[PDB]
């Protein structure tokens, strides 16, 4: 019926929405199996066909769509693809009308991330998971291969913009409180967990896409995030998020020190120096975030007072000795800067750089019978 | 400067207090965006919005602007900045409230949209208070009759459910402590409410999902209850196949009613739901029936529980199934203090009735089934005698008669606990905002001997050869001449307990063995 | 609830439809202790409708015997909500209707120790 309603939109068009109405009850009946993607794609088709809709369904669908994210765990991967394609279809159907488009997408992505961060973090109807959706998420932003087929009878950048606006209203919404009763005593640790969930799920979907979509925010977004950083300049999440942001910025090459450009650079250098001098009181899982940020800056801004960046970098390798990714990213930043910045300014602290480079130098079922192995179907520091 | 309390040192009254410089730019820009946009221009237009709000009297102009029918565009402009509109209009006491209350005789969509924006914004307005929302609710309650295009057979079903949703948001916002019975403008909207309940044009599912607000509450109530529910279930719900559309509507409406009553614990609703369920077995999802009873038994005041129990008991006088399916859940779970009150209230009420004929027997089952459970807590002056009046009842030397025997015997097993205690028995920020948004959408092997074994365990707690009749039952089941059904009863019971008589199993092997000898209805090998 | 179902059934395949007979029998019979007198009103109303549809197409004598037998059945139903209500509301039709005569004659015909203890100790 869902694929048939469009032809039915020709003869007995007033029947289409008619049956559509009853389908709403069905999904309400479906509220309280895994047949959700069928509903999603059918309603996507009919709403592509339908042009007149009772607005009472607008919140319901908002409640309905998020449900499938709620049901996304315990899925099989195949109908995960089915439901994600159905999501693409419903978005394309609702994109016809701009107002409903923007408001519905805003509220649904907002509630979705609410439930996503509602899933608690680990510490040492089946039980669901939270890390799955990011795979979903990459398909959400890599969705040209389906919008082309639907346009047969840009938009991912619209998804990118909606996501950026959502995460903006998230980070401005939630604010964290704590006590110490050097010391820490969170007062809303559940909000801490939600925040770190948000960070851990975004700092990977943001960079895999294009900051060219993020460009309308480069000066603004980071600013407020820096603003957020200035609220509690002792939270690792700020450092990770801005680190992803500066990776994206050097990906798009925003550093040419525009008034916004120079303001960005000034805030960057001042805050980087401040954190590079206050790292003294910062420890692991916080000082790690600090150092990973400090190396993540490009050459252009850090040309001023390279010296202040040396010791933490020193630390970033000796602690990078104990934690390989830290040394790895620090080495990438250092080789980058050496390529861009001249040796002369780097010359004085070469006798400083080399001592912290001594690390990584002092070191040294399934039978023959054909079974089309499931292990085959299952699919460091030396570097 | 506005916080410094000055707006005319820099912009005195042009012609009125409305300095239309703000509104002209607002409307021109907000229209020209379609015939272009930016987050930058979004926040700048927001800034212009509070600049307009700094000036006075612009609210009526905004009411006019949102009514722009350019194709739509006025509702579009509202949608772009509904947030600031809510923020300003919350300060607006009822001026634009009356503006809409008059202009809405034709306008239907944007008016309801902005009303819900009002509702959800003032709901978000809770850090200091929600009394602004309460005053707004009272004002619109009075305003209700100044726009009548909805809420009658003058409007379509979509229009009716639109106001249903709006009033539901109001009720979940407003304080039900007032305007639940006669309170000023309460009857004005309440007669409307009752009339809308009578609207048979709406689907019964929609009617139920509307009336789900019933915990906020009188012959009109009950009478509309029967006259609606009669048109739903003829005699049977599972006659409609599971999963078929109308069956799904039935299950939805019944669960809505069950939860709503569970919250409201209104007695007549209890009578109705019990009786409609007390027609056929397990066709009204009797598990949720009893479980919701389990909640409501621990809920409510003891006096309320007592009155509700008396209501259903009087309603009790098939007739037996009425009490059977329902009462025991409450009795086994309601507050022990309320049990004292209710039983003391019905001591002589049951004494007399304790002493065609099938109806008599059914009532007597019920009496035994309520006295036994009431005994189970603690030991008036007459309480002494009634004990005996139970035992004789079993002692009689059509299957309902055997059910009666079991009833009397179980009641005696109960009452023998404390009496004859000796032997010789004479056989969060994130959570709250998530809920705020949920608010915005408004949607989120035969068994008859168990007490016998229980009493066996109890007497084992209080306490080879014994005049516990294990001698008597040992002889009884030792002879094979005892009937097969009786041997089945005895064996199934003794299976559940043998550790009690370990230093008697040295004899128990003898009966069972000859019972095990060529044993011969529900499947012999099971028990074998 | 099955009233309209069997109405459209008997006007869609034109049969006595003993299924419809059992539907109406159930629709009536489940009025013994639960006083569904409004449901009893809808019950008698769908009885009138089915009687009309029966006289219409083919079930004249079918519902003649049906309605007559159910009339004596409710007569022997010694209740507190009984053929009193049927007669006081079935002032139109409570018995057979073939053409006339014997039909309206039928309408007119209906429409208008312990034992020793009880019998002797207090009599």
């Amino acid at each position: 019926y869902g694929l048939f309603a469009g032809p039915c939109k020709v003869i007995n068009a007033k029947d289409v929405d008619f049956m559509y109405v009853e389908l709403i009850q069905r999904c309400k009946q479906m509220f309280l199996v895994y047949q959700m993607p069928s509903f999603l794609q059918s309603v996507a088709s009919v709403l592509l066909y339908l042009d007149t809709v009772p607005e009472v369904y607008t919140p319901v669908l908002e409640h309905l769509v998020v449900m499938q994210i709620d049901s996304f765990p315990q899925y099989s991967p195949k109908m995960q693809l089915v439901c994600c394609r159905a999501i693409v279809k419903v978005f394309l159907a609702l994109a016809a009308k701009g107002p409903v488009l923007r408001n519905c997408i805003s509220t649904v992505v907002h509630q979705g991330l609410i439930r996503i961060c509602s899933k608690p973090v680990v510490l040492p109807w089946k039980v669901p998971t939270y890390k799955d959706y990011v795979d979903l998420f990459r398909h959400l932003l890599s969705s040209d291969q389906m919008m082309d087929s639907i346009l047969a009878d840009s938009l991912n950048h619209l998804l990118y913009d909606e996501f950026v606006k959502s995460v903006l209203k998230i980070v401005e919404k939630l604010d964290l409180t704590l006590e110490i009763q050097a010391n820490l005593h969170p007062a809303k640790p559940k909000d801490f967990s939600a925040f770190i969930n948000l960070v851990e799920f975004c700092r990977e979907i943001l960079p895999e896409k294009q900051a060219e979509f993020f460009e309308p925010w480069v000066y603004s977004f980071s600013y407020e995030l820096i603003l957020q950083s200035t609220r509690l300049p002792l939270i690792s999440g700020f450092y990770k998020l801005l680190s992803i942001t500066v990776r994206n910025a050097k990906k798009i090459k925003y550093f040419e020190g525009d008034p916004e450009k120079y303001s960005c650079f000034a805030l960057f250098v001042k805050f980087g120096k401040e954190v590079a001098v206050k790292m003294k009181q910062y420890k692991d899982e916080l000082l790690a975030s600090c150092l990973t940020f400090l190396l993540s800056l490009p050459h252009n801004i850090i040309e001023l007072d390279v010296r202040a960046y040396v010791p933490a970098l020193q630390m970033a390798f000796k602690l990078g000795l104990s934690y390989t990714p830290l040394a790895e990213v620090g080495l990438n930043a250092l080789e980058e800067w050496s390529i861009y910045i001249d040796r002369h300014v780097m010359q004085p602290y070469y006798k400083d750089i080399l001592p912290c480079l001594d690390g990584y130098l002092k070191t040294s079922f399934n039978k023959v019978v054909l079974k089309h192995l499931k292990k085959t179907k299952n699919l460091s520091l030396e570097e | 400067l506005h916080r410094a309390g000055l707006l005319h040192n820099i912009l005195p009254s042009q012609s009125t207090d409305l300095h239309h410089s703000v509104g002209t730019e607002l409307l021109s820009l907000v229209y020209k965006g379609i015939a272009s946009l930016d987050l930058s221009c979004k926040q700048l237009a927001s800034g212009l919005l509070e600049l307009a709000f700094a000036f006075g009297g612009l609210c009526e102009r905004l009411v006019s602007l949102l009514l722009n029918p350019a194709v739509s565009h006025g509702e579009y402009f509202y949608s772009l900045f509904s947030e600031t509109i809510n923020t300003e209009l919350l300060k607006n006491l009822d001026l634009a409230v009356l503006e809409l209350m008059q202009s809405s005789v034709d306008n239907t969509k944007m008016v309801s949209a902005v009303l819900n924006g009002m509702l959800d914004q003032s709901f978000r307005e809770r850090a200091n208070q929600k009394h602004q929302g309460l005053k707004l609710a009272t004002t619109i309650l009075q305003h209700w009759k100044k726009c009548d295009s909805w809420w009658a057979k003058d409007s379509p079903l979509e229009t009716k459910m639109a106001v249903l949703a709006l009033l539901a948001k109001i009720l979940q916002i407003d304080s039900s402590v007032s305007f639940n019975t006669s309170h000023g403008s309460f009857p004005e909207v309440f007669t409307t409410y009752i009339s809308l309940l009578a609207d048979t044009k709406l689907d019964l599912h929609l009617k139920g999902q509307a009336v789900t607000l019933l915990p906020f509450f009188l012959e009109e109530l009950r009478r509309v209850l029967e006259q609606l529910i009669v048109a739903h279930f003829p005699m049977q719900s599972r006659e409609f196949p599971p999963g078929t559309p109308r069956f799904n509507n039935y299950v939805d409406c019944m669960k809505k009613f069950l939860d709503a009553l569970e919250l409201s614990q209104s007695p007549m609703l209890l009578e109705l739901m019990t009786e409609v369920l007390c027609r056929e077995q397990q066709h009204v999802m009797e598990e949720l029936f009893q479980s919701s009873f389990r909640r409501i038994a621990r809920r409510g005041s003891c006096v309320t529980q007592v009155g509700l129990l008396e209501s259903v008991y009087e309603m009790f006088r098939t007739r037996q199934s009425f009490v059977d399916r329902s009462l025991l859940t409450l009795l086994w779970h309601c507050s022990l203090d309320a049990l004292r009150e209710f039983f003391s209230t019905i001591v002589v009420d049951a004494i007399d009735v304790l002493k065609t004929f099938d109806t008599q027997i059914t009532k007597k089952m019920g009496y035994y089934k309520i006295l036994d459970v009431m005994y189970s807590r603690l030991p008036n002056e007459l309480t002494k005698t009634l004990i005996k009046l139970c035992y004789d009842a079993f002692t009689e030397n059509l299957e309902r008669r055997r059910l009666y025997h079991c009833a009397a015997y179980n009641c005696a097993i109960s009452v023998i606990c404390c009496v004859f205690n000796e032997l010789k028995f004479y056989q969060s920020t994130l959570s709250e905002e998530m809920s705020q948004f949920d608010f915005s959408t408004g949607v989120q092997r035969h068994e008859c001997m168990a007490p016998l074994t229980a009493l066996v365990k109890h007497m084992h707690r209080s306490l080879r050869d014994l005049p516990s009749w294990m001698k008597f039952l040992h002889g009884k089941l030792g002879n094979p001449i005892v009937p097969l059904n009786i041997r089945l009863f005895l064996a199934k019971l003794v299976i559940n307990t043998e550790e009690v008589f370990r230093p008697y199993a040295k004899h128990w092997l003898s009966p069972l063995l000859q019972l095990a000898a060529s044993e011969n209805g529900e499947g012999i090998h099971y028990m074998v | 609830n099955p009233a309209e179902n069997f109405r459209v059934l008997v006007k869609q395949k034109k049969a006595s439809f003993e299924e419809a007979s059992n539907q109406l029998i159930n629709h009536i019979e489940q009025f013994l202790d639960t006083n569904e007198t409004p449901y009893f009103m809808k019950s008698i109303d769908c009885i009138r409708a089915f009687r009309e549809e029966a006289i219409k197409f083919s079930e004249e004598q079918r519902f003649n015997n049906f309605l007559k037998a159910l009339q004596e059945k409710v007569e022997i139903k010694q209740l507190n909500h009984f053929w009193e209500i049927v007669v006081q509301d079935g002032i139109t039709l409570i018995t057979k209707e073939e053409a006339s005569g014997s039909s309206v004659t039928a309408e007119e015909a209906k429409k208008f120790g312990g034992d020793v203890d009880d019998l002797l100790d207090m009599i």
